[PDB]
DNA sequence: GCATCCGTGAGTCGAGGAAGCACAATTTAACACTTTTGTCAAG
DNA sequence: CTTGACAAAAGTGTTAAATTGTGCTATACTGGGAGCCGTCACGGATGC
């Protein structure tokens, strides 16, 4: 069983779990020679810690099993028509219930993690991770625009009221915390539902009013 | 200064029935000398039709007045039976070497 | 306050245990199909902090307001993803294992 | 020594 | 322009196909055109001959023959799909059950075999890519002298790479021979016993030598019975392991017997015969037959060592770097071992699959499993060092690449494991590898490449022709010759007078053994074919070689292969006569099959009538794109009802002139400073070429996008990109894609890609901005294909794949893939580098203007303009020759060819310089126009400098300053004349493929890394530069602390640094105070993974928190 | 004092990206129903 | 500033379908396979 994913001695020791197991359910009331019931066991955990270790992003014991049987019938398929066979073929040939789709995404989801550490080039002085950009923690233009949004807006909504512009900041989670519905700003105002969405409709109308006579905001929109 | 080839999209295509591609063409143009007999003329206009088979030269543009080609007989192109060549040439009047990026007419 | 010295000594098992966020018991990473981390992996978020910021994995918190609160529904602390850099695990060895620094590095330290 | 397989096939073989 | 040719020495023999070394082996390899019935046992036909048959030990897995399928797809359906060109593989077999007697036989598909183009390269995955052929050591048996202790010998069996371990024999102090294998060492003795070896034999055989044979006698050992020997031997090999006599003898027959684990190859069995004087049966170490071990090749080894350390005349030492005993493997033994490889590991899975599951019912197609044999051809093909990406910038860089060897590779050295020994030009090699032609730098003398006149042989051995020279007559006899068989004989030079076929210098300039000899023409045995054979195909290409130094010709001949075609190339005035071979042999121009006429030309096609009547239609080449970005396109030659004769051009290749090889242009070149332009190897250039487009090239760049499936749901190709105006969608059809013909720059749009954005919230600001501006939130951004800075074209080319097409094997979850390839027609500007044949090479530094330039009396201004110091530094006098004899041909209207070492001369160059004079000064005679005054003025300098015999006529000091190549040149500034008479001719200069406009970068924000959030690095990742330790070093020693605090913190992983640095400048501030670096805090979790408590301390040493409380539970 | 195994080091940029089968335990898409607003009329 | 009617947006509670994980195969099998190799110099222990 070497070479599928496990070490020799991984693959030994669980052969020696499943020896355990083997010895806990053998029963010699049947005859039967030793080494014909602990070999089941043994090539039963050895499969089953292939299926559940020998791959990086673990996948189930049951897509494990059907990954195999679409690789043993695409070869198949293969070796009969003498060329790589489409996914047509292979979903005809599968069974029931496949497709090419189907097929398209069992093969991606087979496809192994590629390492970050593998060289490019005759010299051993570059990897992949050299070449993959950060997408996660912001830019410094995207940090900066940021900024100068939340500047902007901070001036614009001066023009406000003192009431208007703490509703709208309420109401669009400019206080950090989760934009508060009507009924809590009117509770906290101790103000209606109806009066809370009417001043933030004639603060909101004023803003826009206040961005068409400057035309300062527009810019950040994108 | 400017080159349009009928069914010709870039100068990077070759046209059938012309045994010179569009590179060729227009290093051949290039080569053209156009005298303007009248001074106020600064753009004019060489309309060039031509069918196969063929030696186009200069001489094949259809004439245009107070204009006059110095070198009738440089080569243009080479027309295949079953091939032809229908382009206007715009010739302007200037001064030392514009490149075809600067004007880009 | 400014950084003038630096200090390197051993790491008790008591101060690693202290450093760690939590113990990682199973080798999984992330899920196949939701792409999400599995718990108690090498990619847990319950251990070492949200993907994203101020987001817990069971989707209930997802604003800067519950801001240092764990979930109850998840375990997932609602911070900065950033501390994802910051946070460490520990793996609790069911027998003791000799560091190679002090073993193979000739004159043997503990030879 | 340095091979642990040899090792391991030494000590099943006892 | 008439062509006059210069030279001597007449060849007996032309160049060999120059690309013979990559296509004959593996011709030789595939076998695919004999009829299997004759096909011998080489290449995989000897793989396969050697892994099967398969027994399980009563099934057996037998071997018949195998055949080669047509390829599924052409050359052009490969490169255009990204497909491997290759030819399916099946293999015949026999499933045989020796118990039941019933034979089941049917042909398996074993897989696809990767096919060569007529070239000489492959096309694996839509690349073209060409193996280097590997320089080693031949397997053999060696005999080297200890250097620890003088005087005493070691033999060394070395098998072929990976089959095999490596034997050494040495004569231990106390005078017992030891035997070493995978270093262990054991007495030589025990073995010598396990092969049936008396005492009385060896007394009789080795007997007649001092000592060593009386230490060969040990009786512990040979009263031993050869049983109790071998596993004695066992033991002592491998430990630990219990004794059994099977599992023994299987291990010894594996490790020095076995054919299938242990090959000596062809080459090595010759060797070994060649020396020891023996005949091997086989090629193993010893023979198993019989159950018992038979010698081979230790006996006569043992002898050999015995009788050189007592010193027989016969004997001697074996040199390890004698080209004689470093053969080359070619594609084909690659190839070969490779397939092997795979083959036996098809029947390791074959013999653990056939003994398992339904014994009786099996076929040989169910055993087979043939994913490793495909697994290891795709991965020699793709991953191999020797598997190199082809350099195909012009014919001659496709042509000396396919002739490359290289020392490197898998089982040969390593550029920081090579010493010197390996890196200098042995005596063997003259005639056979080029001594000048090297990649100067980390790999010089690691990778050359293969002489002209040089071929490898059917054992590896690189052979060279001599003429057989007889009677003292030379004659039209050549054998071609290996290292060690030319050291056998004394053999005369190429350049020896002959009167007719006689010999007439009495005093002959010979080599024996190497070195330098003077010998009659009696005593000479074989001579030189040409001096063609000692140089590569570069350095064929210099003309005067004999004036340049070797270090300057190897980097004219490195920079040959960088020239770029031009849409104006033409071909160098002086020549050396290969350019119409190389570009015959390089398949890159096009010519007539046989007699014909030409009945059709077009740009895209040539149709052709050939004698016998049939239509004949030739594919034009147009506008490809080739591996390293250039153009390379076919250009008709042939007019309609043109009669061709065989082997005529009918269109020009890339850098080509009319068949003859065209790197750049012959331009008027004077040698003289120009205002500090000229300084440092920088050249000065005429805005003239510009006008008429010389060096001018075309390139095509791919732009590659892929629309796939993504769980937010499908990228969709399409023109409607949310929130862009229609000036940017302007040039996008209504597929999304750019409209072939418009221009693009960067920043432009080429194909059109929206993508589902992960679901997110957003934030707060953003929120309000929405709700003020009434806009809701597409579901889909913008993540389109834009032209990246600096580069652009016009667009010539769309290509859309699709998944489902017919052949188009698309990655899984990939929609489809849209590739732009766009052309951009480059002119020469300043910075780009251009060189000469002769290893002068610089970038552009000034662009004049016409009227600026220097010009000639008659008003012709030079085009380019060269520093005249870096001749004497440099010595390559080559170029000054080129010089005159380029201004000769230039006044006399005609080009020269002259070989390399025997040539144009002095004194012919002279007199052309003479005729050449005459035509010039004549024809201002006519025109009625006497002597200048400023060439009066510059004659009497001239004379004061001693350069023009005084007290001639003004006409007679000017013929003479001809002569000298020099030429009274004036100013275009001034007027005035130049003070001296400059070095004005017309030279070859050739424009390199290093350009400034792909290697000009900027970046002030961009990508950053993943782990140390550092930026990328590389222009095409729009990467910052590297500052490495040498600069911080530089700066320290500047003292530029804040400057240094800077570019370690604010520019390079400070994050907030970074960000709020940014955010001054944009609001025009200062930038803040810089904080710890993102990389110290990967140390330090780092180092704290390692189960160290690395803390920072203050001045009161408490700890000092540098992650902000985060990392703090 | 000396032969020998082991470990560490050997320039800088750039341009190179091989079982299935049954069965039980866990998750979740699909609905059905209250709950909670967001907004609209009425001044 | 309020007081009622509507119309979705989100959450709660089943429902089985899909997915996931563990148990089981009873002629007899009883110690591995790949290496394998062209470098020199300098600590520095490891013994004789
Ligand atoms: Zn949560």
């Amino acid at each position: 069983y070497t070479g599928r994913g496990l070490s020799f001695l991984d693959l030994i020791q669980e052969g020696n779990q499943g020896l355990i197991r083997a010895v806990e359910k053998f029963e010699y009331k049947r005859r039967f020679k030793f080494s014909t019931y602990a070999t089941w066991w043994i090539r039963q955990a050895i499969n089953r810690a292939i299926a559940d270790q020998a791959r990086t992003i673990r996948i189930p014991v049951h897509m494990v099993e059907t990954i195999n049987k679409l690789s043993r019938t695409a070869r198949q398929l293969q070796q009969e028509l003498g060329r790589e066979p489409t996914y047509e073929e292979i979903a005809e040939a599968m069974g029931p219930g496949w497709d090419a789709k189907r097929v398209e995404e069992t093969l991606k989801i087979a496809q192994e993690p590629v390492s970050l550490e593998t060289p490019i080039g005759d010299e051993k002085d570059s990897f992949y991770g050299d070449f993959i950009p950060d997408e996660h923690l912001p830019s410094p233009v995207d940090a900066a625009t940021q900024s100068l949004l939340s500047e902007e807006l901070e001036k614009a909504l001066s023009k406000l009221s003192e009431r208007e512009a703490m509703v709208l900041k309420l109401r669009k989670g400019l206080i950090d915390g989760r934009e508060h519905t009507l009924e809590e700003v009117g509770a906290f105002f101790g103000v209606t539902r109806e009066r809370i969405r009417q001043i933030e409709n004639k603060a909101l109308r004023k803003l826009k009013y206040h961005e068409s006579r400057t035309r300062k905001l527009r810019d950040f929109l994108d | 200064t400017s080159v349009y080839i009928e069914d010709v999209l870039h100068e990077f295509s070759t046209i059938p029935g012309v045994k010179e591609d569009v590179v060729e063409i227009i290093l051949n143009l290039k080569e053209l000398v156009v005298r303007f007999l009248n001074p106020s003329l600064q753009t004019v206009t060489l309309l060039l039709k031509a069918e196969g088979p063929k030696e186009v030269k200069a001489r094949d543009f259809l004439p245009v007045a107070d204009v006059e080609i110095m070198n009738p007989d440089l080569h243009i192109a080479t027309l295949e039976e079953g091939g032809r060549l229908n382009m206007e040439v715009r010739v302007d009047r200037g001064v030392g070497y514009v490149p075809a990026e600067k004007h880009g007419i | 306050k400014e950084v003038r010295k630096v200090r390197i000594a051993l790491a008790s098992p008591e101060k690693i245990r202290s450093w760690s966020y939590g113990e990682v018991e199973k080798p999984e990473t992330i899920n196949y199909r939701t792409l999400k981390p599995e718990r108690d992996g090498l990619f847990d978020e319950r251990i070492f902090g949200p993907i994203k910021d101020y987001e817990c994995a069971c989707g209930k918190y997802k604003r800067q307001r519950f801001e240092g609160k764990v979930c109850e529904r998840c375990g997932v602390e609602v911070t900065k993803s950033i501390v994802r850099r910051y946070r460490m695990g520990h793996i609790e060895l069911a027998t003791p294992a000799a560091h190679i620094w002090f073993v193979k590095d000739v004159p043997s330290k503990i030879g | 020594t340095s091979d642990p397989v040899r090792q391991y096939l030494h000590e099943i073989g006892q | 322009m008439e062509i006059k040719r210069f030279g001597r020495i007449r060849e007996v023999i032309p160049l060999p196909p120059l690309t013979e070394i990559q296509v004959e082996s593996y011709r030789r390899a595939l076998q695919a055109d004999v009829p299997p019935e004759k096909r011998e046992n080489v290449g995989i036909q000897a793989a396969f001959r050697e892994t099967f048959p398969i027994e399980e030990e009563g099934l057996v897995l037998d071997f018949l023959e195998y055949r080669l399928g047509e390829p599924p797809f052409p050359q052009d359906e490969c490169r255009e799909k990204d497909l491997t060109y290759q030819a399916p593989l099946y293999a015949r077999l026999q499933l045989i059950h020796k118990d039941t007697g019933l034979i089941k036989e049917d042909e398996v598909f074993l897989g696809h075999i990767p096919l060569m183009t007529e070239d000489g390269s492959f096309i694996i995955n839509g690349a073209d890519r060409v193996i280097v052929s590997q320089i080693h050591r031949s397997p053999g048996v060696y005999f080297t002298p200890d250097p620890a202790r003088p005087g005493r010998y070691i033999a060394s069996i070395i098998p072929l790479p990976k089959r095999g371990p490596w034997i050494d024999l040495e004569v231990e102090p106390n005078g017992v021979v030891s035997m070493k294998v995978n270093k262990r060492k054991f007495p030589l003795v025990l073995l010598l016993r396990v092969l049936g070896y008396d005492q009385e034999t060896l007394a009789r055989e080795l007997g007649a030598y001092g000592e060593l044979v009386q230490g060969l006698m040990d009786e512990s050992v040979f009263a031993m019975r050869p049983e109790e020997a071998l596993i004695r031997l066992f033991t002592l090999l491998r430990p630990g392991d219990p004794p059994k006599r099977d599992k023994a003898v299987a291990y010894v027959y594996g490790l020095i017997a076995d054919p299938r684990r242990y090959d000596l190859g062809e080459a090595g069995r010759y060797k070994a015969e060649e020396k020891l004087g023996i005949r091997l049966s086989g090629r193993t170490l010893a023979r198993f037959e019989d159950g018992e071990f038979k010698d081979e090749v230790f006996l006569p080894t043992l002898r050999y060592l015995f009788a050189l350390t007592a010193g027989v005349p016969g004997h001697e030492v074996d040199d390890i770097d004698h080209l004689g005993n470093r053969r080359i493997r070619t594609v084909g033994e690659l190839m070969t071992d490779q397939f092997r490889v795979g083959l036996a590991r098809l029947a390791r899975g074959v013999r653990e699959r056939m003994l398992m599951g339904s014994e009786d019912s099996l076929t040989p197609a169910k055993l087979v499993n043939s994913r490793p044999l495909e697994a290891a051809i795709r991965e020699f093909f793709s991953r191999s060092q020797l598997s190199q990406f082809k350099d195909e910038t012009n014919p001659l860089s496709s042509l000396r690449h396919k002739r490359r060897i290289s020392a490197l590779g898998p089982g040969g050295l390593t550029r920081e494991r090579a010493g010197f020994d390996v890196r200098d030009v042995h005596r063997t090699h003259y005639g056979r590898i080029c001594p000048v032609e090297t990649p100067e730098g980390a790999n010089i003398g690691l990778i050359t490449s293969l002489a002209a006149y040089a071929r490898v042989d059917e054992l590896g051995f690189i052979r060279t022709p001599y003429r057989r020279v007889v009677g003292g007559v030379v004659t039209d006899e050549v054998v071609y010759m290996t290292a060690t068989e030319e050291d056998r004989y004394t053999i005369a030079q190429a350049n020896t007078p002959l009167e007719g076929n006689r010999i007439a210098a009495e005093r002959v300039v010979a080599r024996r053994k190497g070195e330098p000899v003077i010998v009659s023409p009696e005593e000479v045995e074989f001579m030189d074919v040409s001096p063609k054979q000692v140089f590569s195909v570069n350095t064929n290409l210099i003309p005067f070689l004999e004036h340049d130094d070797a270090n300057r010709a190897l980097m004219g001949s490195n920079m040959q292969t960088q020239a770029v075609p031009l849409i104006r190339a033409q071909a160098p005035v002086v020549m050396t006569g290969l350019e119409e071979r190389v570009v015959r042999d390089s398949l890159a121009a096009l010519y007539a099959e046989e007699d014909g006429e030409v009945a059709k030309v077009d740009g895209n096609r040539i149709v052709v009538r050939y004698e016998d009547g049939r239509l004949v239609e030739y594919p034009l080449r147009r506008f490809y794109r080739s591996n390293q970005g250039t153009a390379l396109d076919q250009r008709p030659r042939v007019v309609v009802g043109q009669r061709v004769r065989k082997g005529d051009l009918l269109a020009d290749g890339p850098a080509s002139e009319n068949g003859f090889l065209a790197l750049g242009q012959n331009v008027l070149v004077a040698i003289m400073p120009f205002d500090g332009y000229n300084f440092e190897d920088a050249i000065v250039i005429s805005e003239e070429l510009l006008k008429r487009d010389f060096y001018t090239s075309i390139h095509i760049e791919r732009y590659e996008i892929e629309a796939r499936d993504t769980k937010l749901g499908p990228e969709r190709i399409t023109r409607d990109i949310p929130h862009l105006s229609e000036a940017a969608l302007r040039d996008l059809d209504e597929e999304g894609v750019v409209r072939i013909g418009a221009e693009v720059k960067p920043g432009d749009i080429l194909v059109g890609r929206t993508s589902f954005k992960g679901e997110s919230e957003p934030t707060p600001e953003e929120r309000l901005l929405r709700s003020i501006f009434g806009e809701k939130a597409r579901d889909v951004k913008d993540t389109s294909l834009r032209v990246p800075p600096g580069e652009g074209g016009i667009v010539v080319r769309t290509v859309r794949l699709r998944r489902g097409d017919p052949g188009v094997e698309l990655k899984p979850g990939v929609r489809e893939v849209v590739r732009v390839y766009v052309a951009q027609k480059r002119k020469l500007q300043v910075g780009d580098k251009l060189a000469n044949r002769h290893g002068n090479k610089g970038v552009v530094a000034k662009i004049l203007p016409v009227e600026d330039m220097p010009h000639l009396p008659d008003g012709t201004p030079v085009d380019v303009i060269l520093n005249p110091l870096g001749v004497p530094s440099r010595m390559n006098l080559g170029q000054i020759l080129e010089t005159h004899l380029g201004l000769a041909g230039y006044f006399l209207g005609q080009r020269y060819i002259s070989p390399i070492f025997d040539g144009a001369k002095e004194p012919e160059i002279k007199e052309l310089l003479a005729q050449a004079f005459e035509v010039y000064f004549g024809k201002r005679k006519g025109e009625g126009f006497g002597v200048d005054k400023r060439e009066v003025e510059v004659l009497r300098r001239a004379e004061k400098l001693g350069l023009v015999t005084p007290g001639k006529t003004p006409e007679e000091q000017l013929k003479e300053l001809f002569l000298q190549g020099k030429v009274v040149l004036y100013d275009g500034r001034t007027g005035e004349p130049i003070e001296g008479p400059i070095v004005v001719g017309q030279m070859f200069i050739m424009k390199l493929y290093h350009m400034v406009e792909d290697k000009m970068h900027a970046r002030s924000t961009g990508p950053y890394s993943l782990i140390t959030q550092q930026p990328l690095g590389g222009k095409a990742q729009f990467g910052g530069q590297r500052f490495g330790e040498m600069e911080v070093w530089a700066l320290e020693a500047y003292g530029a602390a804040h400057t240094l605090q800077e570019m370690l913190t604010l520019k390079s992983d400070d994050i907030e640094g970074r960000n709020a640095a940014y955010e001054a400048i944009i609001k025009g501030e200062d930038v803040p105070e810089p904080s710890v670096p993102e990389s110290f805090r990967v140390l330090v979790k780092e180092l704290q993974a390692l189960a160290l408590d690395v803390q920072t301390l203050d001045e009161k040493d408490n700890p000092v928190d540098i992650f902000e409380g985060l990392a703090s539970k």
